[PDB]
């Protein structure tokens, strides 16, 4: 009696661990690799706490008197109930971090699935209006929400056929269209993506960085390009940049160079 | 300065090493796209050719012309 | 009395400062490594520092200092 609303609770948090750069003072571990796409197994070891019985990936201060950043409890399991987890899909792209080497990558898109092990496929519809409702219960906006049957691929998995949640309940047409190719061979399952695609803004403690060859600009009354300034990287040189030759003239006080 | 990009300038007392062998100074490594330039003015000099020690900068030994 | 934390916006007016020690960074294409900057003080000396080393070259065009 808590399936709808561990389904939340879980992508909630697996959104939440997508979101942060470090844990407990400490490295992401999913950002210190270099691949375009990964998938996370469905027991949740990787969500854990390494501070636990069983070590999982998720790094701790050290220091054991701090609280130490949980994302799910270490016995939990969420393999159970009529949506079953079944693991995460993250997409990544390239990154630049300043000061870790291993840190080459930042998190472009996650969706995590639940397989459908009710006792008829149709009934994936209800389970779907409880977890949306659970959802739509604690502000989350879930992301082209859809019914999936999925596939082993490269890298995790892909999916075969989907449809929309608005579809699978108001076109009985299309959803024994969609029931109909459910075979051994792809697995029936709930995908569950949250929210946050718009720009970012600037913040007070610096922990958000410039896009690359983006150009920070004043309001001049002399117009265009000669307000603005970057920081360019040279592909051959090896030498970063600060581009202020759009400033006419740059009126320092005390100056030191190397 | 004057649609020529430029470095600032960067200066070093130096003096000849005994014998009367060449001297030998290192070129500053130059940004992508800058060409090294070098220029060497008197400071304090006499005609006592190899007979001097001129590498104080607060006195100068001179003991002459051969 | 308002104080502000990291999660705030940047505002355009300027009226939002850095916090203490904090970064302006940049995403560059070096890889793996941004080109940060930050305005520090240091207590000895009671003096403030605009430190740019981070970045490789800064390029102007005029320039001029005090």
């Amino acid at each position: 009696s808590s399936n709808a609303f561990d389904v939340i609770e879980l992508s909630s948090q697996i959104q939440r661990y997508a979101s942060l750069s470090k844990i407990n003072n400490r490295t992401n571990p999913i950002l210190k690799d270099n691949k375009a796409k990964e998938f996370k197994d469905a027991d949740l070891k990787w969500l854990k706490l390494e501070n636990c019985p069983t070590a999982g990936d998720v790094p701790t201060t050290g220091n054991n008197n701090d609280l130490q950043d949980q994302f799910i409890a270490c016995d939990a399991d969420y393999r159970k109930g009529d949506l079953s987890y079944f693991g995460s899909q993250f997409e990544f792209s390239t990154y630049v971090h300043p000061s870790n080497p291993e840190i080459q990558r930042q998190i472009k898109q996650v969706v995590s699935y639940f397989q459908y092990r009710g006792m008829e496929r149709a009934f994936i519809g209800d389970a779907a209006g409880y977890v949306i409702s659970e959802a739509k219960k604690k502000g989350f906006s879930a992301q082209d929400y859809r019914i999936v049957l999925i596939e082993p691929d490269r890298v995790g998995y892909f999916e075969s056929n989907a449809i929309s949640y608005e579809e699978f309940i108001e076109n009985p047409s299309a959803r024994e269209n969609f029931l109909l190719k459910a075979t051994k061979d792809r697995t029936l399952a709930l995908a569950v993506s949250l929210a946050q695609t718009g720009e970012i803004a600037m913040q007070r403690d610096g922990s958000v960085a410039f896009l690359e060859d983006s150009e920070l600009c004043w309001d001049t009354a002399a117009g265009s390009a000669k307000s603005c300034l970057s920081v360019r990287y040279d592909t051959v040189g090896n030498k970063t940049e600060l581009d202020l030759k759009q400033i006419d003239v740059v009126s320092a006080k005390g100056l030191s160079f190397e | 300065s004057d649609g020529k990009t430029k470095t600032p300038v960067v200066s070093t007392y130096e003096t000849f090493q005994d014998g009367g062998r060449a001297k030998t100074i290192n070129a500053i490594e130059c940004p992508t796209g800058l060409n090294n330039r070098f220029a060497a003015v008197v400071s304090s000099f006499s005609t006592a050719g190899q007979n001097a020690n001129f590498s104080s900068e607060s006195a100068k030994d001179s003991q002459g012309t051969t």
